């Protein structure tokens, strides 16, 4: 339910940015259709449209 | 000779730094050209194949660069060159992205420091970095502060033993370290002229002929290791390979000199002379090896044209999708991802040779990943018509 | 007709020349009317106003020559008639287009005259060279102007400048409106053509101080205020001259232009200073008031006093970009930045001033070329280039070239609807700069390698 | 005769430079020394044709027009920026025992500035930012021994403090202030003063903290 924070997405993006997982972290962003997703989060993730 | 065209030389490449630097490649090119028509009507001279990217920068400048998160592709290598050579501080127009990570690198080593207009302690910033000398990265310029003014006109006074400059209302110092970069990501944006004639803009966008470029490049690199590897020395051919040769000319003088009276007693310097007469010969043989070399490579890119127009128009349709829903929001790196998995990674590519097949294949496997990779991330409603797009797009690049 | 018989009763010399003289400004004026109107550009507003300032600077030209010859008048009548109607002029056309007309009207209404003496190309005119403002040779101006520009970056600010004659020509249209009282500036033009640094110059000439306030992000209208209180003191209450400069970057607040507006058609603002600040006004009026040599104890006489101080001692100068959407908007938010602010337009540089500038600043790198063979055909971008030209020449008109080519390229991308970035004088001495470093290096390189 | 003839003439242009070169360098003004080289050089400029060929001429007039050169080395060195520290670095640099009361713009001249240009530039901008920070410095001081809490009487009961949000404000900004100059390329030779203005900043950051929770807890608890 990542949609119901639209701005806790944006930072969640910045600070996904600038940091280095390591080689098998997965983060799963399960959420609901909606224009209240940031922008950038979409540009910066692997889209599954459900 | 070198002599006889340095001032047409500098000429174009000052030109090309001074101006050139808003416009994407295909206009940086169109006034290349022009201003080198120009003065070859003038009977100034010119070399006639400069290249501006070795032109005015170096090897280990480069590898430098591509060690500091830099593409290797001809704009970013000149935009990089402007951000070097620049008598106002320069401003960085990158949507992607890679051009603020690319300055965080390279001046880490001199503690930069990243801050943006829309935040309230960026005059405080600001101050603490003109006033110790850390490089400051400023973001989001469309929200510019006039605060900067003095700053960008370097409007230094110097009373008693102080270099101040009045930032506002304040008189703080300026110290010798201190450069600031501003940035933008956003591509489509307006400046006040004031602003546009105090920085000189770094346009890091992707158009159409830049990415059919970077595709071009990317697959001969790809396919055809040979083609690349003489088109790399034909750049090489000017500046590298002599810069080689004169380190070669240093250390045979370095050893000359060394022999006190050794030049016979010994007999092991000739091993020297004539291995830098064997890499004097193979030099002057890839120099007059230019004009076939260039038209064989010019024969290979022609085969690859058409996949590289096709992953331009690939991106920009997947750029334009945006318009269809609001969720289809694809980047430059997607797609270059996409185009890694159609060339390297490839399992209908194993245990073929021909390279007419292998580029039928990628072209094939190309449009097939982009659709695999698209519809995913889209609703069942435009599957038809990203497919529909993409068939349009596969019948402009097929011929017959 | 009867300003002008009062006019030149200073000379008893010209007195059948009241008519023909009042004939041919009205005439211009109706033409120039006529042919420029406010569809055009904002600006191109005519009224008695022009006729009027033209009428007192004919006075005061004539008023200390003891006597003038006709051709002498009519180089006055030309003089003034371009300073009022082809300065405000943004297009090369519609410039060219005056000062055809000028002289047409001229041998119109005065027969029998000297065209060459009457009117001639450089047609200036400046106090600097003599008591009076009598014309002066260009040349003559340049040397003077060289040494003041030699004395000025010894002194105050070191701002180079090129001394082509399109700046000659501003620095003496500046000179003019700033020994005027209230004689509010307002400069159009590119960044970086030398708009601040030619006011900060002319304003060194004649004694004034230059006040320039800084603004930025959270300079709000209070800080304003206190600018403009501690320049009304200066100007007014201490009888200091100052020649306050505002940018169209500290314009942009709307909040600032009314103050500034009430400011230069009334030479004073109300409500700026009230309760304390006023009585501190006060005190400090009188006591100028008293150096001054007057006796005024009444807050009203002493107020009036101060207004009258700040009329003639405050000078405002305004600059911005020529924009012409933009500068509708400045005239509904401030009719004073078009009533009382004498309007200047030099927006363009000239491929001349191009020449020259590029000329100048490459004058330290080694250009020369013996063996240099001019073409058969040269592209040949200014006009005026000495031919056959040498090496240095050939170089300077390329440079020109590549500022004209970003002109055009910007003009096609403009013209195809995409975004264009201002191509400014900043960017030609950036360019040159570029060039004298790059060429230096490289020259370096090379010799230590050889 | 023509040999005799010039020794004449340019010895007073000799005595002239040997007077420039005596003078102190403390009381040397660079732009007085400048104009009367400009002046030296206009009394050069009318020597007789017969006397400017010989090479001693050309070389006292080049050495004029590189000691026009580094006028502005000795405006650059002049300002008070540079302190007794760059002066011994200057020294060790060049080579040279210059002694502080008796460095004379003999000294600075004899010693080729049209040479040792780069390290002279490299000191000077050293010293340039050295300035700066001590500059700094010297404003936090001020500041911080100037500075005074405002009090206003609450209820005829106390004075109670008042600017609690300017006084943090200032606090956080000499706190990233010296966080920022402990970056700083010259940060080493003013690294004990940083360290004891970082602590005190510390101490007044801890002990406001505290003290507005106090005065705000005391207040309603009061009322
Ligand atoms: N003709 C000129 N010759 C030399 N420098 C010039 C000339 N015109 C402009 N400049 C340069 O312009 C800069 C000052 O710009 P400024 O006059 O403040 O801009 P604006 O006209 O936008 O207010 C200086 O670097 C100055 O050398």
């Amino acid at each position: 339910n990542v949609h119901l924070a639209p701005g806790w997405l944006m930072q969640l993006e910045k600070k996904l940015h600038s940091l280095q997982p390591h080689a098998c972290f997965r983060l799963f962003l399960t959420m609901e259709i909606n224009p209240k997703v940031p922008v950038n989060l979409l540009r910066a993730g692997r889209i599954f449209v459900f | 000779n070198q002599m006889s065209t340095i001032a047409g030389d500098c000429l174009l490449s000052a030109a090309f730094i001074a101006y050139a630097g808003y416009f994407d490649q295909q206009m940086r090119q169109n006034l290349f050209t022009t201003w080198s028509h120009h003065l070859q009507q003038a009977n100034i001279q010119f070399r006639t194949d400069i290249a501006r990217t070795e032109y005015l920068s170096n090897a280990d400048e480069r590898l430098r660069w591509q060690a500091s998160s830099l593409p290797a592709d001809d704009l970013c290598t000149e935009n990089a060159i402007m951000l070097k050579r620049f008598n106002r501080y320069p401003l960085i127009i990158d949507p992607s992205g890679q051009a603020t990570e690319f300055i965080m690198n390279e001046y880490k080593d001199r503690k930069i420091t990243r801050t943006s207009f829309l935040d309230d302690a960026f005059r405080k910033n600001l101050e603490s970095a003109l006033r110790f000398g850390n490089p400051l990265l400023v973001q989001d310029v469309e929200s510019y502060d006039p605060v900067l003014n003095p700053v960008l006109n370097r409007e230094v006074r110097r009373t008693g033993g102080r270099v101040l400059i009045t930032l506002g209302d304040q008189d703080i110092d300026l110290s010798p370290s201190f450069v600031i970069f501003l940035s933008t990501r956003d591509p489509t944006v307006e400046f006040p002229p004031d602003l546009c004639s105090r920085v000189t803009f770094v346009n890091f966008t992707v158009t159409r002929s830049s990415l059919q470029s970077q595709c071009l490049n990317e697959v001969l690199k790809a396919e055809r290791p040979d083609v690349d590897e003489k088109r790399s020395d034909l750049l090489k051919l000017q500046g590298e390979f002599q810069l080689r040769l004169r380190q070669l000319e240093k250390s045979l003088l370095q050893a000359l000199n060394e022999v006190k009276g050794r030049i016979l007693d010994d007999d092991t310097i000739i091993t020297t002379l004539e291995n830098l007469k064997r890499e004097a010969a193979e030099v002057t043989r890839k120099v007059e090896e230019t004009d076939i070399v260039m038209q064989e490579v010019e024969t290979v890119s022609q085969q690859y044209l058409p996949l590289s127009t096709a992953c331009s128009s690939i991106y920009f349709t997947m750029e334009s999708l945006k318009q269809i829903h609001f969720l289809y929001q694809y980047s430059l790196q997607f797609f270059l991802d996409i185009y890694h998995n159609v060339l390297y990674e490839n399992p209908n590519l194993k245990g073929v040779t021909d390279h007419t097949q292998r580029l039928s294949i990628i072209t094939k496997d190309l449009f097939q990943v982009a659709f695999n990779r698209v519809a995913r991330g889209m609703l069942h409603q435009d599957h038809i018509t990203f497919a529909m797009l993409l068939a349009r797009i596969k019948l402009k690049g097929t011929v017959g | 007709g009867t300003f002008n018989r009062a006019m030149l009763r200073l000379i008893p010399s010209l007195r059948t020349y009241a008519e023909p003289l009042t004939a041919a400004m009205v005439e211009f004026y109706t033409m120039s009317q006529e042919r420029f109107t406010q569809d055009t550009q904002p600006h191109y507003i005519y009224s008695p106003r022009e006729m009027t300032r033209w009428v007192r600077g004919i006075f005061e030209a004539l008023r200390p020559l003891e006597t003038l010859p006709v051709e002498g008048l009519i180089r006055i009548w030309a003089h003034e008639a371009l300073r009022l109607f082809q300065d405000r002029l943004v297009e090369d056309e519609e410039r060219r287009w005056t000062d055809e007309n000028i002289d047409t009207v001229a041998l119109k209404h005065f027969p029998n005259i000297d065209r060459e003496k009457a009117m001639s190309r450089p047609i200036l005119y400046s106090n600097w060279l003599s008591k009076d403002y009598i014309p002066v040779d260009q040349e003559e101006l340049r040397d003077y102007v060289k040494a003041r520009l030699k004395v000025f970056y010894e002194e105050e600010l070191d701002v180079p400048l090129v001394l082509f004659n399109e700046v000659l020509d501003h620095v003496l249209r500046i000179d003019r409106i700033f020994r005027q009282p209230q004689g509010h500036l307002l400069l159009i033009g590119v960044s970086g053509a030398g708009k601040t640094t030619l006011s900060r110059f002319v304003a060194w000439m004649n004694g004034l101080s230059v006040y320039q306030i800084k603004v930025h992000r959270k300079y709000t209208g209070e800080d304003f205020d206190e600018d403009l209180r501690t320049v009304l003191r200066r100007s007014g209450c201490k009888n200091e001259k100052i020649a306050f400069i505002m940018d169209e970057s500290n314009v942009l607040d709307s909040g600032f232009l009314e103050r500034m507006n009430t400011l230069l058609a009334n030479g004073e603002v109300p409500g700026l200073f009230e309760g304390d600040e006023y009585a501190t006004l006060m005190t400090q009026c009188k006591e100028g008031a008293q150096k001054e040599g007057l006796m005024l104890d009444s807050h009203e006489e002493l107020y009036k006093w101060f207004t009258s101080q700040v009329i003639r001692n405050l000078h405002v100068v305004f600059t911005m970009n020529p924009s012409s959407e933009g500068l509708k908007d400045r005239a509904a938010t401030s009719p004073a930045l078009f009533n009382r602010c004498v309007l200047n337009w030099f927006g363009d540089w000239s491929t001349e001033a191009l020449y020259q500038v590029g000329k100048e600043f490459t004058s330290k790198m080694d250009l020369e070329k013996p063996n240099y063979i001019v073409p058969d055909y040269m592209p040949v971008v200014y006009d005026k280039l000495p031919q056959p030209p040498s090496h240095r020449e050939a170089i300077v008109n390329s440079c020109v070239f590549v500022h004209q080519t970003l002109h055009q390229a910007n003009a096609r991308l403009a013209k195809r609807g995409g975004r264009t970035m201002a191509i400014t004088p900043r960017h030609y001495l950036d360019f040159i700069n570029h060039y004298a470093n790059l060429f230096h290096e490289k020259r370096s390189e090379l010799e230590e390698q050889q | 005769q023509d040999l005799k003839g010039v020794w004449s003439e340019l010895s007073k242009v000799w005595e002239q430079i040997d007077q420039m070169k005596e003078q102190p360098w403390v009381s040397v003004q660079p732009r007085k020394l400048r104009q009367n080289l400009d002046a030296l050089l206009n009394q050069l400029k009318s020597f007789p044709a017969r006397l400017r060929q010989y090479a001693s001429y050309e070389f006292v007039q080049r050495l004029l027009k590189g000691y026009m050169k580094i006028n502005m080395l000795v405006i650059e060195l002049k300002s008070e920026a540079l302190k007794d520290r760059h002066w011994k670095q200057l020294m060790k640099r060049l080579h040279v025992n210059w002694v502080v009361s008796e460095l004379t713009l003999g000294q600075i001249w004899d010693v080729d500035l049209q040479k040792n240009e780069a390290i002279v530039k490299d000191v000077l901008l050293v010293a340039q930012g050295e300035m700066a920070l001590e500059e700094f410095l010297k404003q936090i001081r001020e500041v911080w021994n100037t500075y005074e809490l405002d009090l206003v009487n609450y209820q005829n009961k106390c004075r109670l403090i008042r600017g609690w949000d300017d006084l943090f404000n200032k606090v956080k900004e000499h706190i990233n202030s010296v966080s920022a100059m402990k970056l700083s390329p010259y940060y080493k030779v003013f690294e004990e003063d940083a360290l004891s203005w970082e602590d005190k900043l510390n101490r007044i950051m801890a002990l406001f903290d505290v003290w507005i929770d106090v005065q705000r807890r005391w207040v309603y608890l009061e009322g």
